[PDB]
C-alpha cells in the first residue's frame, strides 16, 4: 500500500514535468532563422518597406513567445507548490 | 552632444541605452539611422556572428557616456569577428562587406593612445 | 530560383506549425488525473488532511487558469505567424 | 429566498449562477457549504460520472431564480447516475455513499408536489 503511493507520486512528477515543459524558443529560433534565410534569398539587403514590416512583426512574435514562456514558467512554479503541498 | 536614449528597436538591450546624434554617417535623427541599420536584420537574426549586432549599433547609435564625453568606437577585433562570421554568408548571396564598415578604420585594443570597446 | 524561394517558404510554414503548437491543456488532463488518484489513495475523502485537501484543489484551479492563459498566448503566436506569411507573400 | 451569486469555486459554470442559503444541509454561508463540496474534489476531477459535479452542487448550492421562488432539487435519476458511476470507485477506496446523498430522498420526475431538474 505504501509502495503504491510512492509510485503515484513519481507519476505525478512525470506528468507535471511535461506539463511545465516549455521549450518554445528552440522552435522560435528555428523559425526566425528560416525567415531570415528567405529574407536573404529575396534580396532584402521598394522592397525595403517589405523588409521593415517583416522585422517589426518578428519582434512582436518574439514578445509573444517570451510571454508564452512566462506563463509556462508560472505553470512550472505551480506544479512545484502542488508537489510540496502533497508531501505534507 | 547631449546623450539620447536609444529608440532603434534593433539596438535595444545591447549593453548601453544612451547614444548621440549626429553619428559618424551624419544621420540627423535616430529614425534616419534606424531605417538603414534595420536593413541588416536578416544577418543579425541568423546569428552568423555574436558580435554583429553590437558592431552595427556601436556605429549607427554610438555609445554616449557621462564619464567619457568623447566618441568611443568598437575595437578592430569586434569588427574582425563580426566580419569573419558573416561576410562569407554575405558573399554567398552576392553582397560584399560594405566599405563604410571596413575594420582598418577602427583602433586596435591595447593602445594607450585611443580607447575602444570589446565586450 | 523561384522554386528555391518556394522551398524557403515551405521551410517557414513547417517551422511555424511547430512554433505555434501549444497543446498545454491536453497535457493538463493527465496531471489532474494523477493528482486526483493520489488524493484518493491518501484518503482525502472524509484531521490535517482536510486543510491539505483544500489547499491542493485551490492550487489546481489556479493551475487550470494558468494553462488556459498559456493556451491563449499560443493563439496569439499562431495569429502573428499567419500575418508574417501574408507579408512574405508580397515577394 | 434571496438569490446570491455562487462563489463556491467547484460550482461555477454548472448551468446556473445564483443560489440561496441555507441549503438542505442547513449551511448558513456558501463558505460553510464550500468546505464540504471541496472534500469531494478527487471524485469530480477523475470524472467517474459526468453528473457528479451537478448533483453535488444542486444540493449544497441549490439553484435560485427570482422569477421561480420554489426550491427544485435534482431528480432521482441524477443521483443514481452519479452513484452508479462513482460508488464502485468509492467502495474501492473504502468510502461509502453518504446517507445525506441517498437517492431515495430525492423526488422522481413527474412528481405533483415538486419539480426537479434533469437534462
Amino acid at each position: 500500500a505504501r509502495e503504491q503511493l510512492k509510485e503515484g507520486m513519481i507519476k505525478i512528477e512525470e506528468q507535471g514535468k511535461k506539463l511545465s515543459e516549455t521549450r518554445t524558443q528552440e522552435e522560435l529560433q528555428k523559425y526566425v532563422a528560416a525567415v531570415a534565410t528567405f529574407a536573404l534569398q529575396a534580396g532584402f539587403l521598394e522592397i525595403g518597406k517589405i523588409s521593415g514590416e517583416v522585422y517589426l512583426k518578428l519582434l512582436d512574435l518574439k514578445k509573444a513567445v517570451r510571454a508564452k514562456e512566462k506563463k509556462g514558467l508560472d505553470i512550472l512554479n505551480m506544479v512545484g507548490e502542488i508537489k510540496g503541498t502533497l508531501e505534507r | 552632444l547631449a546623450c539620447q536614449e536609444i529608440t532603434v528597436p534593433l539596438c535595444k538591450g545591447i549593453g548601453y541605452q544612451y547614444t548621440y546624434m549626429p553619428n559618424q554617417f551624419n544621420h540627423d535623427t535616430q529614425d534616419e539611422a534606424g531605417l538603414e541599420v534595420h536593413q541588416f536584420w536578416p544577418l543579425v537574426e541568423i546569428q552568423c556572428s555574436p558580435d554583429l549586432k553590437f558592431f552595427l549599433c556601436s556605429m549607427y547609435t554610438p555609445i554616449c557616456l557621462e564619464d567619457y564625453k568623447k566618441p568611443l568606437p568598437p575595437c578592430r577585433s569586434v569588427c574582425e569577428r563580426a566580419k569573419a562570421g558573416c561576410a562569407p554568408l554575405m558573399r554567398q548571396y552576392g553582397f560584399a562587406w560594405p566599405d563604410r564598415m571596413r575594420c582598418d578604420r577602427l583602433p586596435e585594443q591595447g593602445n594607450p593612445d585611443t580607447l575602444c570597446m570589446d565586450h
